[PDB]
């Protein structure tokens, strides 16, 4: 058939599938959404957000801000290119690293756009208990990202 | 990669 032409290839259709639905994810907690503001799902637990990340995490590192939008963006390019070299030189029939590579090449484009075309990332999942702990926004990108890392963690076990 |  056709299908051994491109030779482990056509997986990228499942990391474009991820970019897609990153992207049209932002696009709707952008427009109903004030920043900061909150949807209550569950009263305690579960509720949708809007937050810009600007990389304050990381900004012990420098004397000023809005150098992680640039730093972020080229490490994602480097590893992006090696991941869809590493999946060419995928054999056929290793099915579990070839959805697993294709899921972090994914969610690595969609932050990927953000910090290039804005000047952050859009968080819209706010997890959380009562008022005792609060966890970082994220988004479906950070999903697939942690998802496909997985994946490569219990690989050969 | 991630958001933070
Ligand atoms: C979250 C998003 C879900 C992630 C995708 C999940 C399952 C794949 C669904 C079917 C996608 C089709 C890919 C199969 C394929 O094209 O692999 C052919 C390969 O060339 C053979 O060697
Ligand atoms: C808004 C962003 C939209 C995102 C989409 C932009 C248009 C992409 C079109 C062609 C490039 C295809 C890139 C992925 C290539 C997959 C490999 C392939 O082509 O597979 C061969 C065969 O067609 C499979 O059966
Ligand atoms: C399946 C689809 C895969 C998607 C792959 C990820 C998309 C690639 C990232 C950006 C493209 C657009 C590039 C835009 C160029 C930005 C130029 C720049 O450096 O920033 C200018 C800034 O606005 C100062 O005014
Ligand atoms: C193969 C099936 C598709 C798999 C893909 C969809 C699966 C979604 C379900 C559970 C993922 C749980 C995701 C939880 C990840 C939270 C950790 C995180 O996102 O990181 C935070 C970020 O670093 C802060 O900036």
């Amino acid at each position: 058939p056709d299908v051994d032409r491109f030779g482990r290839l056509p997986w990228l259709w499942i990391t474009v599938l991820v970019f897609v639905l990153d992207q049209v994810s932002k696009a709707f907690f952008q427009a109903e959404l004030s920043m900061y503001q909150q949807i209550v799902v569950i009263p305690d637990l579960f509720s949708w957000t809007l937050a810009y990340n600007t990389g304050a995490a990381f900004s012990f590192l420098a004397d000023s801000s809005g150098w992680q939008r640039w730093l972020f963006a080229l490490i994602a390019i480097v590893v992006s290119a090696s991941l869809v070299v590493w999946l060419k030189r995928l054999k056929k029939g290793e099915t579990w690293l070839a959805i697993a590579l294709a899921l972090v090449l994914g969610g690595a484009l969609g932050n990927l756009y953000d910090r290039m075309v804005l000047g952050h990332v859009v968080d819209f999942i706010l997890v959380h208990w009562q008022n005792r702990w609060y966890f970082p926004a994220f988004n479906l990108a950070d999903s697939a990202i942690t998802v496909g890392a997985v994946m490569l963690a219990l690989d050969m076990f | 990669l991630i958001s933070t």
